[PDB]
């Protein structure tokens, strides 16, 4: 799945 | 609680520790029992805590993904049954991601929360517990209303207090704006307000860069960009 | 046995699955549970235990070598002694990994090991508990010298087994002497022996490149390369 | 540390 951006690490 | 014996002064060392050596299990059950101990944290200590749970949450997410992918393929017209064993371990997966959610959850409400009273502190723990619901409803298919309702309660209340108490760059004001408008894109199907929630806190936090130092600058832009890289995907 | 419970089918199933998901942990107690089934291990199913582990005991070592860096440091000439936290929590990753390599060895000793007569899996087996035997060497200062003598061992039998029985291209030997290599140099403190051994085995795999298949030539040179890696950087 | 290479992952 395409994962947008989201605050802090991954 | 397995921490209970030891000092809240050393859990807070091993979890600086443990994230240098990327364990961030350890670090989430250092931070765990560093939070159980009863004070308040600081703003290093609640940037720990989030630190290691969204790191052991991050493995888990992108686990169930492969493996809800290849579990809706078994299941299209074509496929030769595997047996249960997919959705078996999807499943096994899916629960263990569940109670980490459920964990930082417990914290958030017994009794962190209701003991910060500060913005900078109150702000980031409400944007926590949107964001633990909103993992959950990424994967919730039952009673998935009152979970992604639980997310926007807990974000909105987030966002009145930021728009209120904090300035319109403030890293964490950027950063729970960001999550909440990804909330909306994806989990709410409200992409325009997804839209319009990134666009407004781009530009606002835009108008306000000249109030800050170099290094206040560089946080903030760095979250703008976020902000702006789901723009051009999303326009 | 956690893993008595389900098929011995499912369980490898399950292992395939857990390598897509990036899942060692549960990769490897899969595979634990297959093996423990009692039955011999095909190639596949034996790559899929080695997999499992080294990703598993991978962690474990590079966070050994970022505490023991820490350690190391604090203990230098002119440091402020931050109390017993990081010799508390290099001992604490430490016995994770021992415990690791404890598991596996007791695997290929009950009873892989002994029932694997064919050269392919005796020697896979042999070299793994030599593997395992110096991830334990590693880290040890107390009784290192039998844990040593025991890597060492394990790598001649299997060194023995695969020169008699097998070609020098053959991906397994191979892989064995690159180990060995290694043991050699930064275990045993024997460079001269790791550097004839590296040596050797690259230019009698490369005489016998001709007689493979374009596959197998792959494979092979694969492993050679890693030889040669080894070689630039010792000589 | 420097690692030397072995067999298969890290
Ligand atoms: N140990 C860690 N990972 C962090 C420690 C701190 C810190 C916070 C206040 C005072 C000292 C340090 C972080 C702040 C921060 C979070 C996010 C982005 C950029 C910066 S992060
Ligand atoms: N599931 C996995 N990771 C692997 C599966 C197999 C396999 C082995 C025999 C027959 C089918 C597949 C591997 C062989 C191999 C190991 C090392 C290097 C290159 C190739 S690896
Ligand atoms: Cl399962
Ligand atoms: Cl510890
Ligand atoms: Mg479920
Ligand atoms: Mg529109
Ligand atoms: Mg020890
Ligand atoms: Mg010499």
């Amino acid at each position: 799945k395409l994962m947008f951006k989201t605050e802090g690490p991954d | 609680g397995a921490m209970g014996s030891m000092e809240r002064a050393s859990l807070i060392q091993k979890a600086k520790l443990a994230e240098q050596a990327e364990r961030y299990e350890d670090m989430a059950a250092f931070m765990k029992g560093a939070v159980e101990k009863g004070e308040e944290l600081s703003c290093e200590e609640r940037n720990l805590l989030s630190v290691a749970y969204k790191n052991v949450v991050g493995g888990q997410r992108a686990a169930w993904r492969v493996l809800s992918s290849i579990e809706q393929k078994s299941n299209e017209e074509g496929s030769e049954e595997k047996g249960p064993e997919v959705r078996e371990y999807r499943e096994k997966v899916e629960t263990e991601l569940q109670g980490v959610c459920d964990t930082v959850l417990g914290l958030l409400d017994s009794h962190l929360i209701k003991e910060a009273g500060d913005a900078e502190s109150r702000v980031f723990y409400l944007k926590m517990k949107g964001d633990y619901y909103r993992y959950l409803a990424e994967v919730a298919t039952g009673d998935k209303k009152r979970i992604i309702d639980s997310a926007r309660s807990a974000y909105q209340e987030a966002m009145d207090i930021s728009k209120k108490e904090m300035p319109p760059t403030n890293p964490i004001r950027l950063g729970l704006a960001l999550n909440f408008s990804v909330f909306h894109y994806e989990i709410a199907n409200s992409p325009e307000e997804a839209i319009s929630l990134a666009k407004t806190t781009f530009d606002e936090a835009m108008a306000d860069l000249h109030t800050l130092s170099e290094d206040s600058y560089k946080d903030s832009t760095l979250i703008m960009q976020l902000l702006r890289d789901n723009l051009t995907l999303w326009t």
